[PDB]
């Protein structure tokens, strides 16, 4: 899709030459481990629906210098970033499940700091 | 204006007057007391004390805005005249 | 001399002029660094490559201003977060390469130019303006007004005896140190006293990356580690 | 019962009738800015400082005066309450001698703390001041009565609680003195505690004299030995010394005054 | 409701065992609790809201040089906050402290009458305003 | 400006600080017990301390959060509440130019899980937090002393450690060491009563009960 | 391989003592906080303070 | 706006590498580094020597402690004691008793010097600008107890140092 | 600065760059110590009238924080806008 | 309520289980502190006030707050095994410069009115 970015600048991330299929499969992946989650939770009412939106928008246009601004995400080299980490953030509350309520409310007057 | 002490001891115009058996002098041997040689106290003797002719003046030490704040002080009691605290002068009534 | 509600002081009838004269040969002083300091065969190789950090590594150990900056992170809290006037002045925030101790080494030095010019954008913009809030209750009455009108005075006396009074709450406000993020957590109990004002310390969270910073270097190299870094003493501890 | 609904700026209470406006904001805290009523005394309303604007109505009234009626809702932190606090507070202040660093209520003087709080940030005036002359009353009191806001506070304290059918406010207008005429000595018992009744540095303690400030002496809690009364006193402690001595409130045992002996 | 391992102690709190105070200045040194007594020079009552918890004084011997009231008590200087008393006295036990607590008194109610001041027969009339 | 010397506050920036306040509440309202948004436009939401790594790791991963950027992690001691210590950690997130704070209350014997697993700068911030405060951290690499002397007893920023301190330092030469001594001060420090007897701001009224 | 130093010989009181001071008796503390770089660190604290007051400084 | 400051691309033709080859080989950014030395050698030195000159100064200098009086000679000091309200170090101590007339002048004003940090807050407290901090910076000692001030070692400096800081506070106090 | 003009070009070309006319030290160009006396201008509230202190009572408009939910479909909002990817200095690309 | 958290014991046998195990280890550098400190103190000497301080908290009875005590302890070996800290670190507990203090009634008296 053009000239292979050399320097990405930021140091360490390397600049994949398959952006765009990278993104689209992990962009399943996150959408697969937002599938077993319940539909009440407002992890997948809100996450997925960033998801597909951004999966429908990197599969609309397959050019990487536009895309750049399409998801506004700064260098596709770091957009699977937080999205590889959206997978892994998944994974984490596939564990702590905290869409039930207050564990339990806190001290009466622990808040509420005039004194 | 400073008066001497029995052990010389030059006394401050506070009066601090190291006694004769106070062990807090040898603080003081081979060395020197600093005592002040103008004394606040009687300074405000010699300065001359001026009639003005109206009820209330105020007084700012002078300097403008260098001195005193501008308090007010009644010439009125007749007694000792009426002396700016700020100042340490005094003003006097000249009898009307 | 900076104070809450404003500078406490003017400026002296002059010393603008003395800021321009010295600017002006400033940058004819810096490039005296420049050539010796820069170029030097062997000043470069003792700070090129010497200790790196990536960009997340860098960014998870809370580094913050010039060192995520030469280290290629673009952020600066002069324009993200324009405190103060600076959201009138132009300047460029001197991102580099790789990030090692010669990176930031140009980073810096090109701050200074950049400083250079924020300070001849402020030196020919000084406005005819106060140098404090008209609000006795926090700014100190002028003096020449402290011994004429009593609500100066009294307003002299309380803010000397206990001082403003800060609404409670608490505040994090940082600012672009010179060499890093400092921020002040300071936590007010509606009074006229803080409570804790806990310290965002550049050097301190600076030199929380020195165990990375150092993974596979000589022992000569340590002191260039801690160069190419920002390590006061007087303020790593808080 | 008989306790009649009032509103606070919206926020219901009730009152029990009779009760003053300054007493009805009083259950809730609002201690609206205040120079001429105290609890233990009789009420004048001479400083008009507690004005507070009543709600629906063009008229501000006295928060020490007027004490209820059926709902009317207190609007304490009103615009128009601001501005008539405000009007009075530098009225009283223009002619108060500059004496703040030289008067010993600086610290603790209330002139001072209203004008911080509920005050302005500067001055307007541009004319001269009133000065008054000192009549000494005693050895152990003071008299700086130029600083006098003539809130009449210490008059009553002479009529009332002493007894003593003495002191009140000679002259008038802007030359009202509140003092003795002739030099009356005052020798009441209680004499010693028409210092902390005045506001001001109008009267202050003559044997204390400049010793320290407010803001540094440590304050300890003891009671009164000479007298078998027992009375709540506060303990002044500077650098290992004792200076002033100031009354607590413990109601029955003394109110809020102690005799001049213990002070 | 919460499953971090819940075990019971009785144990009233005494973290005094690590607080680090040694053990002159946690026996012998008294602690004392109640709110503040406005002074009377001044009407203000804010003072009177929050509870401190202070100790009690020791002896400050005068510094021969200079005249400094010098002190060896480094606990003189400590008044904390408390809005009330429960929390106060549980302050005393964490940090298991001789404590001296004593209820605050409170403004009895005034009857107050501007009309008083001018009755028929009542003393309430005063004869100046 | 008609108001030149008042800070001129601003509403939009408000309104989405206060929109991501619901917003970080729903995602995760296990833990989230009050979301606060400041006068000042700063976001504070309170959590429970034993979900404080859910809360930081979705922050920290989250792509309508990426608040990687950890400044510090702090203390305010408050000895009339129950739980008188209370951690707090401010967040700075990059692409969003924006700071939100986290509070979690806790006591001197309620460990919190070391926050160095959702962000590992602040390795050192435990080794202060745990030093000047006391507060101990659940499963932590090394919770060392590096901010106060070497066999210090004690966590001198709580408020019962007073000012002055317990020990004093001399050289005796009967020792040939600097050695230790209970405080003893020429002078002590005037304790100042600062505060205003009468009624400040009327906005922070506590409301009695 | 390991480095990890060991600070606190400039360890001081700061916080400690800040609180038994004022705001204006405050500002020594940050003057003297870092012993490098001066002004700035007053720039953090008057801005922090000003903050609190909902006070915006004068223009000039 | 940002700028990059190390990225740079090496000219790879025979001129530019023989001009890299040279560089490295026959040391030239080397001698540069020698070349503005020399120009520093034959520079005029800025060494002011001492105590016959003197580092330039400015009217609002802060130092030495100084307690003034007024033109008529009386002491300046009120004991107004706002000093040590502000005086974040706490370094001074006032105490006064009534004068033998009257008028308040502490019978204490003791600068622990070797405790204030010449702040300037001591200067901008006093309404009366008693306590003002003298020109002077050369005033070491050899033994602690002589750094420890007194009233009277005050007022002595203020006699002293009296025509310089009347002079200074002239020129200055507009700027107050 | 004094120096003779044949020393002058030795230092001139062992540093190629003109160092006489931005030469390091001070000279006769500083502002002269004595200056004229200043009159500082009054503040932005050093008004006679209609400047109640309410107007501007800035100390006080201060608000506890909003609460916005408290334990005692609508779409994913952002906190705040994210920021735009900043452009080349126009004075200058790279170093 | 009462039912407090464990920060590693659930009572006081795993919280003595820890006492234990510290207590045993304070003594297998003990003969060797002194031997790299360049000290004068014999190793019996060490042994004791390693015993006396732990009689000098050994009056709690919940286990959280024990267990803060033997990491405070293992808080506190390290420190001196790698000359970490200095002769007066160690050299404080061995209390030698501090003047000798009154213990009874009478002498209490007759030094100063310090109660
Ligand atoms: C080696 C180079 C040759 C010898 C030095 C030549 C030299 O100094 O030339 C003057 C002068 C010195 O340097 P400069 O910075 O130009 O001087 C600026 C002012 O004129 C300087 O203004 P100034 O106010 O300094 O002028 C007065 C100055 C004038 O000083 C001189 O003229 C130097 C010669 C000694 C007198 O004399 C003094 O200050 C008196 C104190 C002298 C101290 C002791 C000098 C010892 C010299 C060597 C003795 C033998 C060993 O140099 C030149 O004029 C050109 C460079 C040297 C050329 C040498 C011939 C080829
Ligand atoms: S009584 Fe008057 S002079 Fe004294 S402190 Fe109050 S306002 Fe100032
Ligand atoms: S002397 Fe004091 S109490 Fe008496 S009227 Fe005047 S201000 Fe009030
Ligand atoms: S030096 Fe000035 S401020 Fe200090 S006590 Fe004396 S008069 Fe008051
Ligand atoms: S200038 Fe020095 S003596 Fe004066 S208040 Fe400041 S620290 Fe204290
Ligand atoms: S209190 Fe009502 S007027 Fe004085
Ligand atoms: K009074
Ligand atoms: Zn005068």
């Amino acid at each position: 899709a053009g000239l292979l970015k050399k320097t990405t600048g930021l140091v360490g991330l390397a600049v994949c030459e398959t952006p765009h299929e990278r993104l689209k499969i992990l962009y399943t992946k996150i959408l697969d481990v937002l599938g077993q989650i319940p539909k009440n939770a407002a992890y997948r009412k809100y996450t997925e629906q960033i998801t597909n939106e951004k999966l429908g928008m990197v599969k609309a246009e397959p050019d990487v210098k536009k895309l750049e601004e399409q998801l506004q995400g700064g260098q596709i080299e770091e957009v699977i970033l937080q999205a590889e980490n959206e997978l892994s953030l998944a994974r984490k509350m596939l564990r702590w499940k905290p869409w039930e309520p207050l564990v339990e409310e806190p001290p009466a007057n622990q808040w509420k700091w005039p004194i | 204006g400073v008066r001497t002490s029995p052990t010389g001891e030059k006394v401050t115009h506070t009066g601090q007057a190291y006694d004769d058996g106070d062990y807090r002098r040898v603080r003081f041997s081979d060395r020197q007391k600093e005592v002040n040689e103008n004394f606040a106290i009687d300074l405000i003797a010699e300065q001359p004390v001026s009639e003005v002719g109206s009820r209330v003046i105020s007084c700012d030490g002078g300097g403008g805005a260098l001195g005193h704040p501008r308090v007010y002080i009644n010439l009125d009691k007749e007694t000792k005249t009426g002396t700016c605290g700020y100042c340490g002068l005094q003003f006097r009534q000249p009898h009307h | 001399y900076i104070r809450p509600g404003g500078v406490h002081q003017d400026l002296p009838l002059g010393l603008l002029d003395d800021i321009y004269e010295f600017s002006k040969n400033f940058s004819f002083r810096i490039d005296e660094l420049e050539e010796m300091l820069t170029n030097n065969r062997i000043w470069r190789n003792r700070t090129v490559d010497i200790g790196v950090v990536t960009a997340e590594d860098a960014l998870n150990y809370g580094f913050s201003g010039v060192m995520l900056r030469g280290s290629g992170i673009q952020w600066d809290l002069r324009k993200t977060q324009p405190y103060d006037v600076y959201d009138q002045v132009e300047f460029d925030v001197p991102i580099g390469s790789r990030g090692d101790c010669y990176d930031r080494y140009l980073c810096r030095v090109e701050e200074m130019r950049q400083s250079l010019r924020i300070i001849s954008q402020c030196l020919n913009k000084m406005p005819p303006g106060e140098i404090k809030v008209d609000d006795a209750k926090v700014s100190p009455p002028k003096r020449a007004e402290m011994k004429t009108s009593m609500e100066s005075l009294i307003h002299h006396f309380k803010l000397y005896t206990e001082g403003y009074q800060v609404p409670p709450g608490a505040t994090y406000t940082a600012i672009e140190a010179p060499k890093g993020e400092f921020g002040v957590y300071l936590v007010s109990d509606g009074s006229s006293r803080p409570y804790r004002c806990k310290i965002k310390a550049p050097g301190f969270a600076h030199l929380a990356g020195l165990d990375k910073m150092s993974k596979g270097h000589m022992l000569a190299d340590v002191v260039a580690i801690i160069g190419t870094q920002d390590i006061v003493f007087g303020e790593v501890d808080r | 019962s008989n306790l009649i609904e009032v509103f606070v700026d919206g926020q219901s209470v009730m009152v029990e009738p009779g009760t003053t406006v300054l007493q009805a904001c009083e259950k809730v805290g609002m201690q609206i800015p205040r120079f001429c009523y105290h609890e233990r005394l009789s009420v004048a309303g001479n400083c008009r400082m507690c004005l507070v604007e009543i709600e629906k109505a063009p008229k501000v009234v006295a928060a020490c005066a007027m004490p209820v009626m059926k709902g009317w809702n207190i609007l304490t932190n009103s615009e128009k309450s601001k501005k008539a606090r405000e009007g009075v507070m530098e009225f009283l202040l223009a002619n108060h001698p500059l004496d703040c660093p030289i008067c010993d209520q600086g610290g603790e003087c209330d002139l001072q703390d209203q004008s911080m709080m509920f005050g302005s940030d500067r001055s307007r005036f541009l004319e001269g001041k009133r000065a008054v002359e000192d009549k000494n009353i005693g050895p152990l009191v003071k008299t700086i009565m130029t600083r006098c806001i003539q809130c009449t506070r210490c008059i009553r304290f002479a009529s009332e609680i002493a007894g003593v059918d003495d002191l009140g406010t000679t002259g008038r207008g802007n030359d009202m003195q509140v003092g003795t005429y002739i030099e009356k000595m005052f020798m009441s018992e209680l004499s010693g505690n028409i210092i902390d009744i005045c506001p001001v540095g109008a009267l202050t303690s003559k044997p204390y004299a400049f010793t320290a400030r407010p803001w540094e002496t440590r304050k300890t809690e003891s009671i009164d030995v000479m007298d078998a009364v027992g009375s709540n006193i506060v303990v002044s402690t500077r650098t290992g010394e004792v200076m002033r001595i100031l009354p607590r409130m413990h109601e029955d045992i003394n109110e809020e005054w102690i005799s001049d002996k213990t002070r | 409701t919460q499953d971090t391992q819940l075990i019971a102690v009785d144990e009233k709190l005494d973290i005094t065992t690590l607080t680090g105070v040694p053990e002159e200045h946690i026996k012998t040194r008294k602690v004392r609790i109640f709110v503040p007594a406005r002074n009377n020079m001044q009407s203000g009552v804010n003072n009177t809201k929050k509870w401190k918890m202070e100790f009690d004084t020791r002896e400050r011997w005068e510094n021969p040089l200079m005249g400094w009231s010098s002190t060896a008590d480094p606990l003189s200087n400590l008044v904390l906050t408390f809005s009330t008393k429960e929390d106060a006295v549980a302050f005393a036990e964490k940090n298991g402290w001789s404590f001296d607590v004593e209820e605050r008194k409170v403004p009895k109610p005034k009857s107050k009458s501007y009309g008083a001041n001018f009755s028929w027969n009542k003393r309430t009339r005063v004869s100046t305003k | 400006d008609t108001r030149p010397t008042i800070r001129p506050r601003n509403d939009v920036v408000h309104k989405q600080l206060s929109a991501f306040g619901q917003y970080v509440a729903e995602i995760l309202p296990k833990y989230v017990q009050q979301v606060q948004v400041s006068c000042f436009n700063e976001l504070e939401i309170f959590i429970h301390p034993d979900g404080v790594i859910p809360v930081l790791t979705f922050l920290r991963d989250h792509t309508n959060a990426q608040f990687k950027s950890l400044a510090d992690l702090t203390a305010v001691d408050v000895p009339t509440r129950q739980n008188r210590f209370e951690i707090v950690y401010n967040l700075l997130s990059l692409r969003f130019n924006s700071q939100i704070r986290v509070k979690t209350y806790t006591d001197e014997l309620t460990p919190i899980e070391s926050s160095v697993t959702v962000y590992k700068a602040a390795n050192w911030y435990e080794r202060e937090i745990w030093d000047m405060f006391g507060v101990f951290f659940a499963n932590h690499p090394d919770l060392r002393r590096i901010l106060t002397g070497y066999g210090f007893e004690g966590h001198p920023f709580r408020k019962d450690f007073p000012l002055s301190g317990y020990v004093e330092l001399r050289y005796d030469d009967e020792v040939k060491r600097v050695v230790a001594e209970p405080v003893e001060l020429a002078q002590e420090f005037r304790k100042f009563d600062l505060n205003s007897p009468w009624e400040a701001f009327p906005a922070y009224r506590q409301p009695p009960e | 391989r390991k480095c990890d130093p060991h600070i606190g010989l400039l360890h001081r009181g700061t916080e400690k003592l800040i609180e038994y001071k004022t705001y204006l008796q405050a500002l020594p503390y940050f003057d003297r906080l870092d012993y490098v770089s001066m002004m700035c660190n007053e720039q953090a604290y008057s801005l922090a303070v000003e903050k609190l007051l909902n006070i915006q400084p004068p223009p000039r | 706006t940002y700028k990059f400051v190390n990225m740079r691309e090496p000219s790879m033709d025979m001129k530019s590498v023989t001009d890299r080859a040279a560089q490295t080989l026959l040391w030239t950014e080397l001698v540069r580094g020698l070349g503005m030395t020399l120009s520093y050698l034959f520079r005029e030195p800025a060494t002011i020597n001492y105590p016959f000159e003197k580092g330039p100064l400015s009217p609002r200098f802060r130092g030495e402690h100084a307690l003034r009086r007024y033109p008529s000679g009386e002491e300046r000091c009120i004991a107004c004691k706002l000093c040590e309200a502000v005086c974040p170090a706490q370094a001074i101590t006032i105490e006064a008793e009534p004068r033998a007339d009257g008028s308040r002048r502490t019978t204490r004003y003791d600068i622990d010097m070797t405790k204030c940090i010449y702040c300037g807050f001591c200067q901008e407290a006093c309404p009366v600008d008693a306590i003002v901090e003298g020109p002077n910076f050369e005033f070491s000692t050899e033994t602690h107890e002589e750094l420890l001030y007194n009233k009277e070692k005050l007022l002595n400096n203020g006699d002293k140092w009296e025509a310089e800081i009347a002079a200074n506070i002239q020129a200055d106090y507009l700027y107050r | 600065a004094s120096a003779t003009r044949v020393i002058q070009l030795l230092r001139n070309w062992a540093s190629g760059r003109d160092l006489q006319a931005k030469l390091q030290l001070r000279y006769q160009e500083i502002s002269k110590r004595t200056q004229p006396p200043p009159k500082l201008p009054v503040g932005p509230s050093h008004k006679l009238s209609n400047n109640y202190y309410c107007t501007r009572d800035g100390r006080r408009e201060a608000m506890p924080p909003s609460i916005v939910m408290s334990s005692q479909e609508k779409k994913a909002v952002t906190p705040a806008p994210p920021i735009k990817r900043w452009e080349l200095s126009k004075d200058q690309p790279y170093l | 309520g009462t039912s407090v958290k464990p920060i590693f014991s659930r009572d006081m046998n795993e919280a003595k289980r820890r006492v234990r195990e510290l207590y045993r280890a304070w003594y297998r550098e003990v003969p060797n502190t002194v031997h790299l400190f360049q000290l004068d103190i014999s190793v019996k000497q060490g042994r004791d006030k390693v015993r006396e301080m732990f009689m000098k908290n050994a009056h709690v009875t919940d286990p959280r707050v024990v267990d803060l005590l033997v990491i405070k302890g293992k808080m506190e070996l390290e420190e001196t095994i790698n000359v970490w800290k200095q002769r007066t670190h160690i050299m404080r507990f061995f209390h030698e410069t501090e003047a000798p203090r009154p213990t009874d009634f009478l002498s209490k008296f007759y030094v100063g009115h310090d109660p």
